[PDB]
């Protein structure tokens, strides 16, 4: 299957990635408000599969820790979500058995949307008022499959974003993360094991957001 | 199949916004014949490798925009609403408008009785967001019509800074490019926030670091960049020339110096006049009275042949290394963290670890872009950073240079073509009243009797006919020059610049503007007095891709309609993705770009809206006549045209150049009609044209270089990413300036693992040479007089040495290193009613005045309000909490946004006190969106600096008050 490397030490919080998504499926802008945060939109919704969090922690010495995390679904090995949704109606989530994608079709309307949600421990779908229909990334598994990589890994300028087979890019993350510790002593890779989205924290991910990992 | 991608016709495109120059691939649907489908990164594209920022990456959505102008809007005088008209109509009117203006205020002669063929009742503003062939036929549009007042955004953010880099260096050019960035060993961001400004910068900066590289952040807030560098030391506003001065001192102290380098390469060695002095914070030759100095007390001691004197030694105690010692040692450590409020301990760490690139094998770069150079010494802050680099023989070397960043992706093509009233094409200066024939235009150009200095600059003569030859075919050059108008030689220079034609305006001494892809209403500093002013035109011409605050004054926050008698043209244009044509990007490549879908509505490019406008004031004088017509009716547009429309090719192959008649130049002979295949075969006889001589080479009988997608390179050329055969860069495709600093007398490189030119089988390898001539027979800064890196600067206005000077006015008494408190060579109130530092910057999401990104859903997503970033002291102070609305008002206005209490502003500790700075973004304005809010341009001084002619963005007394809710 395919996999994401997601190097947080390289990000500059550009949001190339949170618009590219937005242009890639021609997603609609959400209404937003500055609340006192450059962050917006404030959360994951129907019509935002991915945004980019920002936390400052104050550090001794000049200047703050400033965490960047642009979340989305993790595509999960054995997907929680799934399970859930395969209580009221299977084929509402799928798995692409070729890149590992974990798929919401049109039947997510005939499910528990807040049920769905509640099993996954990274809190990532979200539910259209309107249809019922769950979203969230796709991992643009149509992109993938025609060769071409995922807008967000493309349009990220920094190296943050890293796509291909699972076997190169947890051997890119386990090499990174080696490098990376030298500078972020508490540097660690989000549940490796479990996830095709492998986030690379430079400290306690739970900094980053409260369901950073499970 | 992707179906998105199904039946579109796949283009390259080239990013619209900031100078890095992205490719983009744009898909237009049903094969080329419809609308865009989708907008993205070039994977290979050798600068983005197909990486796109938010702005970059949201470019379908600024063109296919529901929001944009459809066709040409009019605004009759005190009418309160628009009314949509023909092109044919608005066109006829304004070439009307034109004449009328024109045929009432020109003058064939000044009071003194010289010949001008000038009008001063017009005025032109943009713009660096038009293709470079559309600059150059527009200067050359507004000149034959004999403007004078034709200025652009360079003169705002650049201008203030060009004149230290060709002081230092011989050219006002960024000196390397933004792949270069990965070959340092240590990167110093000063001045600049590129992760925001630049983000692909960041691809080439983070790979630096992959490679060793130490990133150094130097910025009073600590931003996204900030976060990605391995030190961020705070400064307080305005102590750069300390905090550089102390760096000088520091190299020289150490002998950190590339002594090699600096004896062969520099003036280091040139021998100082006796005239030359400098006590209590004055050089010699000060005019008190005048607050100016007599700079002949600066002049070298000249030998028999006018060549000034050198001690190859330096042990000469008048050595310009000896007296650049004797100057900075008053520049240390305990003083400059005392004034920019960094510790002696992060002051030793930046310096250790940017002074080790001294070393042959190391490479240093300074990033800088605005920042605040905008202030009288900006000018001196950046001759520091070129002379600490030509210190470190960091100039022409691959991971080296002053990377002095552009802002707009072409404002280098904008400027190169002359779009500032103190320049042509080609930077060829805008004759004034006494020089009064060719002859005298040409005797200006300093002459270098050295035979190692190539001081190319003599070759002017050629470039000015080729130029001339290219407006005027068929008139002989001297002739030809009595056509282009002049500026008076006893008035100040900047008496035409930007800024003053702000103060004309606001006098009534304009009847008509040309806002031509600018937003005055909201980037010109002070906007309530701007705002009012453009009330005092009789016509205004707004070309632009939106309605915006400058097309619609007239219905502004206060405006009366009834009572503004400003009749406006809005004339909309096509977006970049919808024309044909080049942009030159920060490292000098000028790229091709193709149209995806045709112009949206009935938008026009902006060559078509120009030709026709023009061919339209053409015919109108043919048929009335009027004021001298000669300009007019003799300017050759037959070789801008193709099929009845404004052809790029076309245009693009004149600013090159062709031969006239059959010609021996350089010992070869070249055809009639033929194409000039650099700027070396131009002649002064009118044998050649060439619109800008800088393009001679950039489209050639070879065909379009600039056009080139050749990622072919060899072993040396691929090690630095030079990219020879990707695009074309000026001069000749020289990639790093000043190459021939990056090796030895027998033209082997200092750092061979980085080779930029290597003397090879009597050839010159890697990158193009800047400039012929055997290894160590050439001294290497061939656009110098003398052909040396300067660090003695005799023709800086404010001393041939960087001295600190306080730009901070209010909050500062005491300068530590002299009696000199303010510039010298350069009225603020400093009301205790605003007792705070109010700066102004930009956010990653948005563009300038955001009259582009206000348009753009995904951005307004992103930042969707005007905010003010202020620290926890100041929050603790005024009683702000995070997210509460604020008032900030100055003695120019006020506006309410929202608080961002935040750590990333710190206080500044000034003589004991802790002094606050208030952050907000310029990118808002009263047109888009709601709740946006408006320009942080209400609170600015228009109060000019004296010496550049730029306003104060960047330091302007505030207050900030919690504007209170409903409990
Ligand atoms: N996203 C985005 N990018 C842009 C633009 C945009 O609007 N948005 N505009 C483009 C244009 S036209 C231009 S000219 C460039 C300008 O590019 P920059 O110069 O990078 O722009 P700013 O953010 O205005 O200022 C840069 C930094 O200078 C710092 N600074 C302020 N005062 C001082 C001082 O006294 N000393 C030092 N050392 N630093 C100081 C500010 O805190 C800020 O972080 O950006 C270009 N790129
Ligand atoms: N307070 C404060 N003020 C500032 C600054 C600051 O830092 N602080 N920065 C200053 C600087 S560095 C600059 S460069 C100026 C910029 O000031 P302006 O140039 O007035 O700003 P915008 O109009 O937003 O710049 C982009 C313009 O280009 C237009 N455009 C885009 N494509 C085209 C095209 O194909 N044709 C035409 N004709 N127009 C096109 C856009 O629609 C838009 O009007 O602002 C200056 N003002
Ligand atoms: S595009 Fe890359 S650098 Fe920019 S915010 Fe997204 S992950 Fe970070
Ligand atoms: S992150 Fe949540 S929604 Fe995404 S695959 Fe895992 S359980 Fe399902
Ligand atoms: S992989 Fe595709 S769907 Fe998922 S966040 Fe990136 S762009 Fe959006
Ligand atoms: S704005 Fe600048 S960095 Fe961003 S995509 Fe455009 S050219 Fe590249
Ligand atoms: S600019
Ligand atoms: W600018």
């Amino acid at each position: 299957g395919k996999m994401f490397f997601v190097d947080l030490s390289r990000c500059t919080a550009c949001r190339g990635c949170q618009i590219a998504c937005k242009q890639w499926k021609n997603l609609p802008a959400e209404e937003t408000r500055n609340t006192g945060s450059h962050q917006n939109p404030p959360d994951l919704s129907y019509v935002t599969l991915k945004t980019v969090r920002f936390t400052e922690k104050s550090r001794k010495g000049p200047g703050i820790d400033w965490l960047f995390f642009p979340e989305q679904c993790r595509h999960c090995v054995e997907p929680p979500c799934k399970g859930q949704a395969d209580v009221d109606l299977e084929g509402a989530v799928v798995k692409d058995e070729t890149t590992g994608a974990v798929l919401f079709t049109e039947l997510t309307a005939k499910v528990d949307g807040e049920s769905v949600r509640s099993a996954c421990p990274y809190d990532i779908p979200r539910i259209d008022p309107v249809t019922k229909r769950l979203s969230k990334c796709d991992m643009c598994n149509d992109r993938v499959q025609n060769g071409l990589l995922p807008a967000c890994v493309k349009t990220c300028p920094t190296g943050t974003m890293n796509f291909g087979d699972e076997q190169e890019m947890l051997a890119l993350a386990e090499k990174r993360l080696a490098e990376v510790k030298k500078t972020y002593p508490g540097a660690v890779l989000g549940d490796p094991n479990d996830v095709r989205v492998v986030y690379l924290f430079t400290r306690d991910p739970k900094d980053f957001y409260e369901h950073a990992v499970a | 199949e992707l179906q998105k991608l199904q039946w579109a016709k796949q283009t390259t495109s080239i990013c619209c916004y900031c100078a890095v120059g992205c490719g983009l691939i744009v898909h237009t649907a049903k094969d080329g014949q419809g609308r865009a489908v989708n907008v993205e990164g070039d994977p290979d594209h050798p600068i983005n490798e197909g990486s796109l920022c938010p702005k970059g990456a949201s470019i379908f959505q600024l063109g296919e925009n529901d929001q944009r102008g459809t066709q040409p809007l009019y605004r009759a005088p005190f009418s309160d609403t628009w009314k949509p008209v023909t092109w044919d109509f608005a066109l006829t009117e304004i070439a009307k408008r034109i004449k009328k203006t024109r045929d009432a205020s020109f003058t064939e002669k000044n009071a003194a009785g010289d010949l001008v063929n000038r009008t001063e009742a017009i005025a032109s503003f943009g713009s660096a967001a038009m293709d470079n062939e559309e600059c150059w036929a527009y200067g050359n549009i507004l000149r034959s019509l004999g403007l004078v007042y034709i200025e652009h955004q360079a003169r705002i953010x650049h201008s203030p800074t060009v004149p230290a880099l060709a002081e230092s260096f011989g050219r006002g050019a960024m000196t390397n490019h933004w792949n270069d960035l990965a070959n340092s060993d240590c990167i110093l961001i000063m001045g600049s926030n590129a992760a925001e400004n630049h983000p692909i910068a960041f691809k080439w900066v983070l790979r630096a670091k992959d490679k060793g590289a130490t990133l150094i952040h130097v910025d009073p807030r600590f931003t996204r960049t900030s976060a990605r560098c391995d030190v961020y030391a705070p400064i307080r506003s305005g102590a750069d020339i300390p905090f550089l001065g102390g760096l000088i001192k520091y190299i020289l102290d150490n002998k950190l110096y590339f002594t090699d380098y600096v004896r062969e390469y520099t003036n280091a060695s040139l021998i100082v006049g006796e005239k030359f002095s400098f006590k209590d914070g004055l050089f010699s030759g000060y005019d008190a009275a005048n607050k100016k100095y007599d700079k002949s007390m600066w002049a070298f001691e000249l030998d028999a042949n006018g060549v000034p004197k050198r001690d190859p030694a330096l042990k000469h105690p008048r050595c310009v290394i000896n007296l650049l010692k004797k100057h900075y040692e008053r520049y240390n450590l305990d003083k400059v963290a005392a004034i920019t409020g960094t510790s002696k301990e992060q002051l030793q760490q930046v310096y250790k670890a940017y002074a080790a690139t001294g070393k042959p094998d190391k490479a240093g770069t300074i990033m800088y872009a605005m920042g605040w150079t905008q202030h009288s010494v900006g000018v001196q802050n950046i001759r520091a950073m070129a002379m600490i680099q030509l210190l470190l023989g960091n100039i022409g070397v691959a991971g080296g240079g002053v990377n002095a960043l552009r802002g707009e992706s072409n404002v280098q093509g904008s400027t190169d073509q002359g779009l500032l009233a103190h320049i042509w094409p080609g930077y060829n200066p805008v004759p004034n009243s006494k020089a009064a024939t060719l002859e005298l235009y040409n005797a200006a150009t300093p002459q270098s009797k050295d035979p190692m200095s190539v001081n190319w600059w003599q070759n002017r003569p050629k470039y000015v006919a080729s130029y001339l030859k290219a407006l005027y075919p068929d008139e002989e050059p001297a002739a030809a020059y009595d056509y282009l108008p002049r500026i008076d030689a006893g008035r100040k220079l900047t008496d035409y610049f930007w800024l003053n034609i702000f103060e004309k305006m606001d006098k009534g001494e304009f009847k008509g503007l040309f806002a031509w892809g600018m937003n005055p209403a909201c980037g010109g500093a002070n906007a309530n007095k701007n705002r009012k002013a453009m009330g005092k035109l009789e016509w205004l011409v707004n070309v632009n891709l939106f309605e915006n605050e400058t097309s619609s004054f007239w219905k502004g926050p206060g405006m009366n309609p009834a009572e503004i008698g400003t009749e406006v043209f809005f004339l909309p244009c096509c977006v970049s993705i919808e024309k044909e044509g080049s942009v030159a990007n920060s490292g000098r490549w000028m790229q091709w770009r193709y149209r995806g879908p045709k112009p949206y509505a009935e938008t026009k490019p902006d060559g078509d809206i120009m030709l026709d406008m023009f061919k339209k004031v053409r015919e109108l004088y043919a048929k009335e006549g009027g004021a001298y017509p000669a300009p007019i009716a003799k300017l050759n547009i037959a070789d801008w045209e193709e099929h009845n429309e404004f052809s790029p090719t076309k245009v693009a192959k004149l600013m090159n150049g062709y031969f006239l008649k059959d010609t021996e130049v350089g010992g070869k002979q070249f055809k009639k009609g033929q194409q000039v295949p650099s700027f070396a075969f131009l002649t002064a006889d009118g044998s050649t044209c060439s619109g800008n001589w800088l393009h001679a080479g950039s489209f050639t009988d070879a065909g379009n270089l600039m056009a080139r997608r050749d990622k072919t390179q060899t072993p040396e050329q691929a090690r630095i990413g030079l990219f020879p055969n990707w695009s074309f860069c000026w001069p000749v495709n020289r990639r790093i300036l000043y190459n021939r600093a990056s090796v030895d007398k027998t033209g082997k490189p200092w750092n061979p693992a980085k080779a930029v030119i290597e003397w090879k089988d009597g050839k010159w390898v890697g990158d193009v040479v800047d400039g012929g001539g055997d290894p160590g027979t050439k001294h290497p800064f061939i656009m110098q007089t003398h052909g040396f890196g300067a660090l003695y600067g005799p023709g800086r206005e404010e001393g041939p040495f960087p001295e600190h000077y306080e730009p901070l006015e209010c909050p500062v008494s005491k300068n530590p290193f002299s009696k000199q408190l303010h510039n010298p060579v350069a009225k603020a109130v400093c009301d205790p009613r605003y007792p705070f530092i109010g700066t102004t910057y930009r956010v990653t999401e948005h563009w300038q005045t955001g009259l582009m990104t206000r348009r753009c859903a995904w951005l307004v997503e992103a930042e969707p309000q005007i905010f003010c970033e202020i620290s926890k002291e100041l929050a603790k102070l005024r009683g702000i909490g995070n997210g509460d609305t604020v008032k900030v008002s100055s003695l120019r206005g006020a506006l309410e946004a929202v608080a961002i209490v935040t750590e990333r502003i710190r206080p500044f500790k000034i003589e004991g006190v802790d002094v606050h700075m208030v952050g907000l973004p310029w990118h808002y304005g009263w047109m888009v969106p709601k709740n946006g809010g408006d320009t942080a341009n209400l609170l600015t001084p228009s109060a000019g600096d004296p010496n550049t002619g730029i306003p104060e963005t960047k330091a302007f007394m505030v207050d900030v008050r919690k504007v209170w809710s409903h409990p």
